[PDB]
């Protein structure tokens, strides 16, 4: 299985060439794009090596970079633009589609907040038209911005098959707090290393987690409730790990409860104590879950590159996130009553409507009917 | 016989020879390498063998000890796996290459009886012993090798350190 990546906008082709580098130095690949001779299952992200990347003034930049061997502001602007090379790109998609051995989804990295963003909702409906059987996976990233950003989840609530939210007030303030910046390229050194720990046990082969469904199929309990947020700890036992994680200080996110919990620690860690923790952290009680149906906390190891002590990643499913899109939601309502149809805004804020109504009823005891 | 074997070691610039005092031949033959991962130490045929995998150190490149933390991993591994004898079972005799300086003399005996214990030891220059072999006490040895070449003068069995010339031409160059 192959996994075919796509970058949208400014912030997608900046966030997914330091996904590249940092995936090229974490293995054992030349800016070449050679291998050099100094495991790691490689086939999945990269081609025979060859990136199965589509990049979409910046691309130059990226040309003019060692890595050159490696390969307006409105939503209806960005919407229009993409129905007139409707065809161009999608034969770039369609090569490698079928020069794929078998496909099994799409990473999407862009901005919502535009020409990015428009272009992004317009290929997320297609690829609903043309490919029914393939996951698509955004790594979405939140910030005139508040229409754009509603309108590009109208889609993102319905054809994005997951959802993994990064919003910059949230990065912003780490790097103020722990790293004291006071830029872009500063912040991406976060977004790239949460990026290339979300698919760590893709490339690194265990006995679980060999498919990029085997991680999503525990979280998102059913196809609304398709948003997770992260947590990354140093910015040392395994139940340390643990409980830094749980903490709100560490998570990307400015009653509520949990639906599912992955963690994924990448060190050297003992792998006999880890079924012991688990143990004890279920007695201090450290988060609360659904009431109406079973949920648990996951815990997966891997192996860091040898190329390049312990870190963690914790994807979570927090119904706490209602509240992202009521600050987008309350924000168009107020330039709404003060300024060929506008009904698709209308539509975009009634879907989101339903979205936000499906969190606060999943926490009751009665969320099912 | 009330002694027991006594080890001769013969420390080369590029290859290590190994054996028993008596025996007409060195029982083992070895690269003077050790690897460390790029089992945690790795020396001799295993670490040239896995070199791909493994950072190569040369501790005697030249015929000088330089780094005395691998040389003393050389050591260890002639002992124990080439030889499989225990060091401080046996008295043996160490080579030195032509102007070995002083404090390297030094550092060779105590390790040899701080490190490893050894019963007895000592340490001759590979040159003289070369020129033993072929039933002399005077002569000059011109002493080729892998990362050096010496001319050494000896008269009596002493060799002239004034007139020791060194050569930094030997088998390596000539193979590159
Ligand atoms: N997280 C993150 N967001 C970015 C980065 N660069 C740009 N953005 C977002 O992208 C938005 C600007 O989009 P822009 O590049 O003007 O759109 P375009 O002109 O249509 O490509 C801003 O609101 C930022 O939040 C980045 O490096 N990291
Ligand atoms: N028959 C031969 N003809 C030429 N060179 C040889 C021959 N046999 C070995 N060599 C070379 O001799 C060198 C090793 O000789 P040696 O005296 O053991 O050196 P050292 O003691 O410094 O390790 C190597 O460069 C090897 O290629």
């Amino acid at each position: 299985r192959e996994i075919i990546t796509l970058q949208l906008g400014q912030c997608g082709n900046q966030i997914g060439f330091e996904f590249w580098k940092q995936l090229c130095a974490e293995h054992g690949i030349s800016p070449e794009g050679i291998v050099e001779e100094f495991t790691d299952r490689k086939d999945v992200f990269f081609y025979q090596y060859i990136p199965r990347a589509v990049l979409l003034r910046v691309i130059h930049s990226i040309l003019n970079s060692p890595y050159a061997k490696l390969y307006g502001n409105n939503w209806a602007s960005g919407f229009s633009q993409g129905e007139k090379i409707h065809e161009d790109i999608f034969d770039i998609i369609d090569r490698e589609a079928d020069g794929s051995d078998s496909l099994e989804g799409f990473v999407l990295c862009h901005s919502i907040a535009g020409t990015g963003s428009g272009l992004g909702s317009y290929l997320l409906e297609r690829l609903n038209d043309r490919y029914p059987k393939k996951l698509v996976q955004t790594y979405s990233v939140f910030p005139v911005q508040p229409y754009n950003s509603l309108l590009t989840l109208k889609r993102l609530t319905q054809n994005a098959d997951c959802l993994v939210v990064l919003d910059n007030t949230a990065l912003n303030r780490i790097a103020t707090d722990r790293l004291h910046i006071q830029s872009f390229s500063q912040i991406n050194q976060l977004v790239s290393t949460i990026m290339s720990a979300s698919t760590t046990t893709l490339r690194y082969p265990g006995y679980m987690n060999n498919d990029l469904i085997g991680l999503i199929a525990s979280l998102i309990p059913t196809p609304r409730l398709h948003f997770l947020m992260t947590g990354y700890t140093p910015l040392t036992t395994v139940l340390d790990v643990m409980r830094r994680l749980l903490q709100p200080k560490n998570v990307m996110v400015s009653n509520h409860c949990y639906i599912a919990i992955l963690n994924i620690i990448q060190g050297e860690v003992d792998p006999t104590q880890v079924h012991k923790s688990l143990q004890r952290i279920r007695e201090r009680k450290l988060a609360n879950f659904i009431p109406w149906g079973p949920a648990s906390i996951q815990v997966a190891l891997s192996r860091k590159s040898p190329y390049l002590r312990v870190s963690g990643l914790m994807m979570a499913n927090h119904t706490s996130i209602s509240s992202l899109f009521e600050r987008t939601c309350r924000q168009y309502d107020k330039l709404r009553k003060r300024e060929d149809n506008f009904d698709e805004m209308d539509t975009s804020r009634e879907i989101v409507q339903q979205l936000i109504d499906e969190y606060h009823a999943a926490t009751r005891p009665d969320y099912i009917s | 016989d009330e002694e027991v074997a006594a080890l001769v070691v013969d420390n080369g610039s590029g290859m290590c020879k190994a054996g028993f005092a008596g025996d007409d031949a060195p029982r083992a033959v070895f690269p003077s390498i050790v690897g460390r991962p790029r089992k945690d130490s790795y020396v001799g045929d295993e670490a040239q063998s896995k070199r791909g995998i493994l950072t190569l150190k040369y501790p005697i490149e030249h015929g000088i000890v330089t780094n005395w933390d691998d040389m003393e991993k050389i050591w260890h591994h002639t002992f124990y796996n080439e030889l499989r004898v225990a060091p401080e079972e046996h008295p043996v005799l160490l080579t030195e290459a032509p102007l070995n300086p002083k404090a390297n003399r030094e550092k060779m005996t105590q390790i040899m009886f701080e490190t490893f214990n050894t019963p007895a030891m000592y340490v001759a220059i590979q040159a003289v012993l070369s020129l033993y072999a072929s039933g002399r006490t005077t002569g000059i040895v011109l002493d080729s090798g892998d990362g050096v070449s010496h001319t050494v003068p000896i008269y009596e069995g002493y060799a002239l350190p004034h007139a020791i010339l060194r050569l930094d031409l030997a088998g390596r160059d000539l193979t590159d």
